């Protein structure tokens, strides 16, 4: 199988993509947000609002052909418009995946490959973790905050819009 | 390629394109059956396409040509990267004119400081994608090995070489893949991978050819 876009055009590698729910009803694009006691939006969550598409993600892979497919493993990125003073200065806001938790978070301060790849999903998509590959999903907080955590068996379904052209 | 120049006509006539619908990888001609490319950009099925300059005109030198062997380096290791060398046979013999032709494989390796001509129609931005509609050319040193490891630490082997520039600004990029890297004439690199595009201190990395002159003969001698 093959990834592609809103646009039904495959996935670019190095694109820029909105990441958005594959259904609706719950939920607009991935941005960033403060949980617990942190003091700058470094969590990578949902939005709450149907209509936000949120922060568009740079998707690429280190290899430099044109394109992207479910092999390939993943470096993934929020790009940087109109961020916070506590991120104005970095170039790249890139994902990893932390602690205990197994939350995705950005980690600006920071292998050859990532360690994200996109997979089909009935008839969409879902991204995975490879540390072997689990499914990301949301675990909503006692706030009502929706992140992207790891969760086997339980995958949030995106589908990917160009954030440009 | 980006932060390099619009090549021209016929100037890059041993750039091949490899396509499946869309361009994914460049690659090179070396004899009328034989072109040279990337292991990553192995796919089932490629077809190649030789005499192009313009991607939105077909033009009447070009030349549409299906693979019909697409052989990957034994030792391609898809984890490290290295020896990501692919051999490709076309279907049948390409006609070798101005606007095709092909480049020779090196006698030896090429030295630090040698300046070289790399192509490409791939991305043009650094963040976010620009595919540009003629073939992109740069002219890039090759960086010492030492230059190269600091680059990319516990990451090159010795079939790797960086090439371009530390401080940023000129490099290879996405869709290159495959591609060129010809100095004085010879086919001394491929591009291969980098981290990003362009940026500083993080150069291209790209396959060093002269390496695998005795397999991409003995290959094309027993196919």
């Amino acid at each position: 199988k093959e990834l592609l876009d809103s646009d039904g055009d495959i996935l670019r590698n190095g694109g820029t993509y909105y990441i958005l729910p594959a259904l609706r009803g719950k939920g607009g694009g991935l941005e960033l947000a403060k949980t617990g006691d942190e003091t700058c939006p470094l969590n990578v969550v949902q939005a709450r609002s149907e209509t936000k598409r949120g922060r568009p993600a740079i998707i690429w892979t280190p290899p430099r052909i044109a394109i992207l497919t479910p092999a390939f493993y993943l470096n993934i990125e929020f790009q940087t418009r109109d961020l916070p003073a506590c991120l104005e200065e970095y170039s790249r806001l890139p994902w990893k995946v932390e602690g205990e938790s197994q939350e995705v978070k950005i980690a600006p301060k920071e292998h050859l490959f990532g360690s994200f790849k996109i997979k089909p999903y009935r008839d969409d998509y879902k991204l995975v973790y490879c540390e072997s590959c689990k499914d990301l999903g949301i675990s909503i907080d006692d706030e009502n905050n929706r992140l992207l955590v790891v969760k086997d068996g339980d995958p949030l379904a995106v589908r990917f819009v160009k954030a440009h052209r | 390629i980006v932060g390099g120049y619009t090549c021209g006509a016929n100037t890059v006539p041993y750039q091949v394109s490899l396509n499946s619908g869309y361009h994914f990888c460049g690659g090179s001609l070396i004899n009328s059956q034989w072109v040279v490319s990337a292991a990553h950009c192995y796919k089932s099925g490629i077809q190649v396409r030789l005499g192009e300059d313009n991607i939105n005109v077909v033009e009447g030198n070009e030349q549409f040509i299906s693979a019909s062997k697409s052989i990957v380096h034994p030792s391609y290791n898809s984890n490290t990267l290295n020896n990501d060398i692919m051999l490709i046979k076309l279907k049948s013999a390409a006609s070798l004119n101005s606007r095709v032709a092909s480049i020779s494989l090196p006698t030896s390796c090429a030295s630090a400081g040698t300046q070289c001509l790399i192509s490409g129609w791939g991305n043009t931005k650094s963040s976010g994608t620009s595919y540009p509609d003629v073939l992109k050319c740069l002219k890039a040193p090759i960086l010492s090995d030492s230059s190269c490891k600091s680059a990319y630490p516990g990451q090159i082997t010795s079939n790797m070489f960086c090439a371009g520039y530390l401080e940023g600004g000129k490099d290879s990029c996405q869709g290159d893949s495959g591609g060129p890297v010809v100095c004085s004439g010879k086919l001394q690199g491929i591009v291969s991978w980098g981290s990003g595009c362009a940026q500083k201190n993080k150069p291209g990395v790209y396959t060093k050819v002269c390496n695998y002159v005795s397999w991409i003969k003995q290959t094309i001698a027993s196919n």
